[PDB]
């Protein structure tokens, strides 16, 4: 029924462990305090976004240094925060543990696990504002991230150490696509092979908590927890979590990118750190800017998105590509923090419901839609197979909305119509990057000029079926070396 | 003494001075008196801030009309508190959990107070099931979740407390568990009409209603959701029971907020809304959830300001719902009943690993033929179907026999037409949209479609009109 | 039946945690005299 | 699997609800256990002398802000000379000195333009044709030396001169030897009008007339058989000075100056209950060590401590209150 | 005689001084970090003197870890940055600082970054073609050597690759020196660019300076006067040709507005700060070729949510003689370089310097693409068919020439696998001019799409049927 040594021993051990140590320090008190924000007067040796200790467990950060007073961001529990309060220097910027434990686990921004599965035993501790890689101690971006989706992996290809962000209206499939990118990794993690192995951190920012619980699952079912770390900030947490969980992820990930490891970071989504990090800023009343966001928003986000990057072999040669998830309003790009995303990212993948309901699934806008790390973010079949999809579905596209016809029109519009159905995917069925480069192949070489366009997605799947069947050397040569010989092309 | 006083008079926000030491703590309820005959009354003060100086701001329950600075402000030593408990049910209840109908009724009861943390992520269960209205649109195309949370957005006029009544009359009349309605900044006239009608049903006796309603200061307003959920919370976690959560209106309480916000002498964020407004959101919408092993199903109106779908409120509002249906002042034009807009309204629950694979794919040819449809409006608005192409038009005669057919004759709506209301089964929903999309009612006049049930009120409609299925 | 197996490992859980709640209470005296003992820095007989 | 992996997730948060109750049961009966063992006084001290002890062995370190940089130097250089200068006036100089310097703190109060048109030689000038024999010659001459420099608000120049009267006052105390007198009677009276915020607040406001607060004073706390009479006067026209600043603030921002002309710094110890002579003398020792120079030890009675001490200097305390370990303790378990 | 720290609010410090020891305006400070996860030394440039000996500083690096009454120190001039032909080959930091040789040029010269524009006197307007190979480019918005040429553009729709391309077109054979300037942009693309310059053998001859978007507001405001006091270094003091290249220049305006209500200053129209003209005009002014001395600037302009009326982008256009639109809906319809060739500008396009045939040649095309955007709204609503005859031919026409002012660029290829091309101008002028005039109407308009000269046209059409 119990096991009697845990829930009687743990207070033995505490009590041999509180040493209780005397302690010189200097001591604040709060002055007012209310909505998530602290005043403190004292503690003149306070550092700039130094951690604070407030009485029965609160934390906070000092923000606003004056003589005055010290403005303090209160990380959770706010309601038990009154005038006369003793505050307590904890010496340190802050901070978060990291190690290999945090693997499958759920952590709220400060480290500390909330799924409820006991204490995480962690490597070392970690700043959560070190600087960025510098240009000398990176490496072009040249291995790819295969996301399992056809659209991306052939036309916004994304490379290890890459920002690609994931920008659309709500309920377009960003989600979708971020955590289809997480479950495709699971064939690399069982190979065993650090180089191959992509280590994931899921941040949810001010999303509802069974939202978490329902993604959390989805990673369960298909393996992806075992190489998968959440950092929560559901949309009850204090407004310090919501501005402080990418931080605590983009650490997390980093002690691991440093050391030779290869990291998926997912912000869900940057747009609530950023309403967050607007409401600290009005509460401490400084001076607002563009839709009241203050004037630092685009640093917030630039930083944090700069330490995704690829490093150098000096450094290890590891990685962390970044996957921010940004919800636009009414389809508008325009908007302040919108902008400021896409002008910090190597491209975006931008979801549209129009799209999407018209049954092209996953909804990406093949126009606007770029990756800046290009081909180098693809093996060579895919470089060949899928040199110009992107422009010619831009062609594709444009020509459509003229065409409200030439010979040469019409066979471009059937070629166009077949690739679009070609591109469209399920969810929850990634694809082999092999597989992915057959299915390309036949839309491009033509070979799918002979099926009518509502049989191409039918076609596309049996036929990959059948090179699985049989003729299988084909994908094991594409896996094997990374490029279709003419002889493979001819068989 | 270890009383405070009043000290500055703001609106509905109070200053109170209090001796160094006995400062209450936020969220503690204060009382003062006011004494002017017409007005006289006992305020109850929310502690909201510390201003420092043992002064604290506090946000009124009552208007402070008639209030004077210096008067004597008494500290109860704990937060506004509502009683729980079965007796509730069957009764109405402002904020401050006064019973209105049988005055002093509850006060022994057991209190609860209306502050609380959100259930330990830990105990969250996400929830994938149906629960079938019988409403075509809302079965096929926005299928609500037993246990999940539901939203229905809309501008003014355009039927959300409508399908609010609606759905109590679905839902909670063949329920076995508690209700718990809750109306936030809505008709204080509405809110007799519902207890009148609850009454005449026998739900009452198995409902719990809470009024704060437009004639009230923003704090009432912005409480009295917290003390609804409070009861709705205390029949989930102490009695087991599932509970049916209305809400109406929920973005009232969020503007309830903007006003006391604005008053407490916060910094405006966009569209002058409280700085705090998504995480004031977070906490009462966090607040409403199903546990594990515990249901909670809520069904939340939510006001959108000037048809504005992007403004602040409803667009922070969208991320707490499973199941969201958006009423449209451009479907309710047209006579469709309910208003609802197809293409913006979503169910977390329409993947074909839940409701199957011809329920999905039946749902995915309406939205797709609706989007085809919304996209020739611009040619269409211009030089009508007949411009488009064969395909077109047989799309666009298709889209709008289906617009029509996602309308329904409500069980709410006999109070306006004089008609009675009808329900059709899912796998029936199913079908007849099926048939719709493949052409199988191509022949009959539009009219047939509008504002029926099934297939046989279908059959009926066309044979009256002329036509045959 | 998963639904019936929650509900009997609810009971059983419940009656496992009633009687190791009823069990511990011997040795609790003993932790909290040893708390008492360190934070005075010395051995506390009680 | 689901049904296995949810039972396994609430077995889990069924033992770690357990845990916690135990816990927190655990944590309240010791607290009960040791407050019943800290009644014996021989415990108190045996704490206190434990305490004292980790003071010794705790390892010493090298380590008026709201004025500015201006306000600090002018303030100083007149501090130096009128130490310089008044030191060999007679005790009733002194006294003489001081009522006129606060009577020209209160005129400089009651108008502010003045001081406005000051702050910013010609300023000794206008000081003579003002008032060149309403004060004495000492009186002037700290008055012209005052307004000789400049101050960054027209404010500091009222508070530079409260701080000339309150020296002034120190200093006949001091020629008197009854300094420590003054600075425990100050002392007392900061304790009980903390002790009693109420009557604090009602003399912080500067709107009602400074008489009226005055006499209340004098007839309620300040005039009594075992009050000292400079205590009393320099407590009443400081009380008559006030600016909005709360009456249990001014007089321990009194007391801190009084102990700073004395050379020493100010400490003040709280505990459960009353230390020996020896005791007093040992903690003296240790903090003169740890700080490296003299400082004074006020002691506050508080049976919630519960034993050992909770120095506080500088804006940092070392605290060795056993209630404080509790609570730490107490949040110390999972 | 040193200050003390006072207030910190992010980027912004306020530093107290003993009177008389104020530093003056623009001057760098040192202030110490001491804590060890961060230990750094703050640069703080005084931008404010706030009276009672105060003034309010902008850090160049990150203030976490700062504390109060830390003694802050008056290096007695404003920041300066090594100079000389040593500078060449290395990239630097906006503080001059060596990243790939730490403690490298230490003991080179210093200037100051702030110096005043040349006097109006010494100017000169250029009006002298840059041939570039680019058919846009040269026949639209022909570029001006010892000119200022900037790339208007939204984000993500090829400013980059162009300046790249540009470098390669331009850079590759200059007899000069060359400077880039990477103001706020992505550290991935700086070193993208330090190794590709190091692969073409560029990088002797170029200095790289590099003030990314992660670094904070100071760093991103000044980065630009440090590539441009080394590029004026290279002007006036060597006598020699200087390439400056920029991207993005919007940055420093940018981060010039992050701090301005930081610095007290009551905010401008678009969230900008009062003082955006002025500022600009002062870097801008800077960035110039006097008499006898050449300066060839290019600089990438953000044009922030595509709104050119912005304040930053349409402020920045009185600063140029010749500036390359990039447009979003070009972008979209996969057109590359993205060039919108009716907003797009060039003072030397006229005929007295670029010849008559030239520019009746783009005046033509201009029109075409003019009446062709006229006519798109009439097209998609009611079709083709509707349009006169002519109308029809002059749709076709310009279908054509929309396509066949893209073109494969080298920096490109990376993107699409399709080598680069170049094309001389006389072959743009004559081929555009058989375009205008109808004679490739029978060839398919894919035949146009990303290829480079007439030959290429032909062997295109070949591949599609079409004989040209
Ligand atoms: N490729 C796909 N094929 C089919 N359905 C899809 C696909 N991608 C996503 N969906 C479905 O679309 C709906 C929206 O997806 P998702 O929740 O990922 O979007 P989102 O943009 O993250 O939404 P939100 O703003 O609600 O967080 C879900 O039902 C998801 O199952
Ligand atoms: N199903 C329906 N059948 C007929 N009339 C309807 C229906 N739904 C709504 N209406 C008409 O629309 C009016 C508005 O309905 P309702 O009050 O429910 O809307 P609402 O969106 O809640 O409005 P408000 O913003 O005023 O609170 C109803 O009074 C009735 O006139
Ligand atoms: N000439 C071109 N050919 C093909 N693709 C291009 C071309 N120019 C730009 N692109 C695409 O557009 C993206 C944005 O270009 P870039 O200049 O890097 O960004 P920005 O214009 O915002 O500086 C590139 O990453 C590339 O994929
Ligand atoms: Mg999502
Ligand atoms: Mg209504
Ligand atoms: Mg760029």
């Amino acid at each position: 029924t119990i096991s009697a040594a845990d829930i009687e021993g743990a207070i033995e051990d505490y009590v041999s462990s509180f040493s209780a140590d005397t302690e010189r320090e200097e001591i604040g008190t709060v002055i007012d305090a209310g909505d998530g924000i602290a005043h403190v007067e004292g503690l003149p040796s306070v550092m700039t976004q130094e951690l604070l200790e407030f009485p029965g467990g609160v934390l906070g950060v000092a923000l606003n240094l004056d003589e005055h007073s010290v403005g303090a961001v209160i990380l959770g529990e706010f309601e038990k925060i009154e005038e006369g309060q003793q505050v307590k220097r904890t010496g340190e910027v802050l901070s978060v543990p990291v190690g290999d434990a945090f693997l499958g686990r759920v952590v709220n921004p400060l480290g500390q696990p909330i799924d409820g599965q006991g204490d995480i035993a962690a490597e070392t501790r970690r700043a959560l504002e070190l600087q960025a890689p510098s240009v000398v101690q990176r490496q072009s971006v040249s291995e790819p991230l295969q996301t399992g989706i056809k659209a991306i992996d052939a036309m916004t290809p994304i490379g290890r150490g890459q920002r690609q962000l994931i920008i659309g209206d709500r309920k377009t499939g960003k989600t979708a696509v971020c955590v289809d990118t997480i479950l495709n990794q699971r064939e690399a993690w069982l190979t065993g092979d650090p180089k191959q192995q992509v280590r994931c951190v899921y941040v949810a920012i001010g999303q509802k908590g069974t939202t978490i619980a329902s993604v959390k699952r989805a990673l369960e079912e298909g393996g992806a927890m075992e190489y998968t770390t959440i950092v929560a900030a559901p949309a009850s947490d204090a407004a310090g979590f919501k501005w402080l969980a990418p931080y605590t992820g983009s650490a997390i990930g980093q002690h691991w990118m440093y050391n030779g490891k290869h990291v998926l970071i997912v912000f869900d989504d940057l747009s609530k750190q950023a309403d967050a990090y607007r409401a600290i800023s009005l509460l401490l009343r400084r001076p607002p800017g563009r839709e009241a966001f203050p004037g630092d928003v685009f640093y917030l986000h630039s930083r944090l998105l700069e330490r995704c990057a690829k490093l150098s072999d000096e450094l290890g040669g590891g990685s962390m590509t970044g996957l921010p998830i940004i919800e636009t309003k009414a389809n508008d790009i325009s908007a302040f923090i919108p902008t400021n995303v896409i002008s910090i990212t190597d491209g975006q993948c931008f979801l549209e419901s129009d799209l999407f309901n018209q049954g092209v699934r996953p909804a990406i806008n093949v126009g606007v839609s770029v990756s800046r790390v290009g081909g180098a973010a693809q093996i060579k079949a895919m470089k060949e197979v899928a040199g110009s999809l992107r422009l010619d579905l831009s062609q594709y596209r444009e020509l459509e909305a003229f065409a409200a016809l030439d010979a040469a029109s019409k066979a471009q519009l059937d070629r166009g119509a077949r690739l679009v159905e070609l591109l469209k995917q399920p969810q929850y069925s990634p694809l082999a990057v092999e597989e992915q480069v057959v299915a390309i192949f036949l839309g491009t070489q033509g070979h799918l000029d002979s099926v009518p366009v509502e049989d191409v997605q039918r076609f596309e799947s049996e036929l990959l079926e059948h090179v699985k069947a049989s003729h299988s050397d084909i994908f094991d040569g594409i896996r094997e070396t990374k490029k279709l010989s003419e002889e493979a092309e001819e068989k | 003494k270890t009383a405070g006083r009043v000290v500055r008079i703001t609106g509905p926000v109070v200053d109170v001075e209090f001796p160094r030491g006995s400062v209450p703590e936020l969220f503690n309820a204060l009382h003062a008196e006011i004494t002017f005959g017409a007005l006289a009354k006992t305020l109850t003060l929310e502690v909201a801030q510390h201003l420092g100086d043992s002064l604290v701001r506090c946000i009124s329950m009552q208007p402070t009309d008639g209030l004077v600075r210096g008067v004597e402000v008494t500290d109860t030593g704990a937060s506004i508190s509502v009683p729980v408990g079965d007796g509730v049910k069957g009764h109405v209840f402002n904020a401050l959990g006064d019973c209105l109908d049988d005055p002093g009724y509850g006060k022994d009861f057991e209190h609860w107070s209306i502050h609380r943390k959100p259930p330990a992520f830990s105990d969250l269960e996400p929830r994938t099931e149906m629960l079938e209205t019988g409403l075509k649109v809302v079965d096929l195309l926005t299928p609500y979740v037993r246990g999940g949370k539901i939203a229905l957005f809309g501008g003014a006029g355009v039927g959300k407390t409508v399908l609010i009544q609606e759905m109590i009359n679905r839902i909670a009349r063949n329920f076995g568990g508690t209700s718990v309605f809750a109306g936030v900044g809505e008709r204080t006239r509405e809110g007799n009409d519902l207890w009148v009608e609850l009454a005449d049903a026998n739900v009452l006796k198995d409902t719990a209603l809470v009024f704060g309603q437009m004639d009230e200061p923003p704090g009432t307003r912005m409480r009295v959701a917290l003390s609804a959920l409070t009861m709705a919370e205390f029949f989930r976690d102490e009695q087991g029971q599932d509970v049916l959560l209305f809400i109406d209106n929920i973005f009232r309480f969020t503007q309830a907020g903007s006003e006391v916000s604005t008053l407490l002498g916060r910094m405006p964020s966009a569209v002058g809304y409280q700085p705090t407004l998504a995480d004031e959101m977070g906490e009462l919408q966090e607040r409403i959830t199903s546990t594990r092993g515990r249901s909670i199903t809520s069904m939340q109106a939510v006001y959108v300001p000037a048809d504005d779908y992007t403004d602040p409120a409803p667009a922070t509002t969208f991320a707490h719902l499973d199941a969201t249906t958006e009423l449209s002042r451009a479907v309710f034009s047209k006579g469709i009943f309910p208003a609802v807009d197809p293409l913006a309204s979503s169910s977390t629950i329409l993947d074909p690993a839940i409701v199957g694979d011809e329920h999905y794919r039946v749902a995915q040819e309406v939205i797709r033929i609706l989007q085809r449809y919304k996209d020739l409006q611009d040619i269409i608005a211009i030089l009508g179907i007949d411009e488009l192409s064969e395909e077109d038009k047989q799309l666009v005669n298709r889209a709008r026999r289906i617009e029509r057919f996602l309308s329904q004759n409500m069980m709410a709506a006999e109070q306006f037409t004089g008609q009675p209301g009808s329900t059709v089964p899912l796998k029936e929903t199913i079908e007849a949209f099926d048939k719709l999309t493949k052409g199988e009612f191509d022949h009959l006049p539009e009219q047939a479609f509008f504002l029926i049930g099934g297939l046989d009120d279908l059959a009926k409609k066309a044979e009256s009109l002329g036509a045959k299925l | 039946e998963v639904a019936q197996t929650l509900t009997q490992a609810d009971q059983q859980l419940s009656a496992q945690g009633d009687q190791v709640r009823s069990g511990l209470e011997s040795s609790v005296d003993g932790l909290s005299a040893k708390l008492a003992s360190r934070i005075l820095g010395v051995d506390v007989n009680s | 699997a689901q049904g296995a992996q949810q039972i396994q997730l609430m077995r889990q948060q069924l033992i770690r609800q357990l845990r916690t109750g135990l816990g927190a049961e655990a944590v309240n009966k010791a607290a009960e256990i040791v407050r019943a063992h800290v009644a014996d006084p021989q415990a108190q001290s045996a704490t206190v002398d434990r305490f004292l002890s980790e003071l010794e062995q705790m390892a010493p370190s090298s380590v008026t802000s709201r004025l500015r940089a201006a306000s600090r130097q002018s303030l100083a250089a007149l501090v130096e000379k009128f130490d310089s200068v008044a030191g060999g006036l007679d005790a009733d100089g002194l006294t003489n000195l001081a009522d006129e310097l606060a009577s020209v703190a209160k005129l400089l109060l009651s108008e502010t333009a003045l001081n406005k048109h000051l702050a910013e030689a010609p300023k000794v000038r206008l000081l003579e044709r003002l008032l060149s024999d309403k004060v004495s010659a000492t009186t002037l001459d700290l008055l012209r030396t005052a307004v000789s420099n400049r101050w960054s608000t027209e404010s500091n120049l009222i508070d530079a001169v409260e701080h000339t009267a309150r020296l002034a006052l120190l200093k006949r105390a001091e020629i008197a030897g009854e300094v420590d007198e003054v600075e425990e009677q100050l002392f007392r009276f900061g304790r009980v009008l903390d002790a009693e915020p109420r009557l604090s607040a009602l003399l912080s406001d500067y709107t009602t007339p400074a008489e009226g607060r005055v006499a209340l004073l004098d007839k309620a706390l300040t005039g009594r058989p075992g009050v000292n009479q400079t205590a009393a006067a320099l407590l009443s026209q400081t009380v008559g000075l006030l600016r909005g600043e709360r009456a249990d603030e001014a007089v321990i921002d009194l007391a801190e100056l009084a102990v700073s002309r004395r050379g020493e710094v100010v400490a003040h110890v709280s505990a459960a209950a009353e230390l020996s002579d020896a005791q007093r003398t040992r903690l003296t020792e240790v903090l003169s060590r740890i700080y490296g120079r003299p400082v004074s030890v006020q002691l506050h009675v508080d049976p919630e401590l519960l034993g050992g001490l909770s120095i506080t200097v500088g804006d940092e305390v070392i605290d060795g209150s056993i209630a404080s370990r509790l609570a730490a303790a107490q949040t110390g378990l999972p």
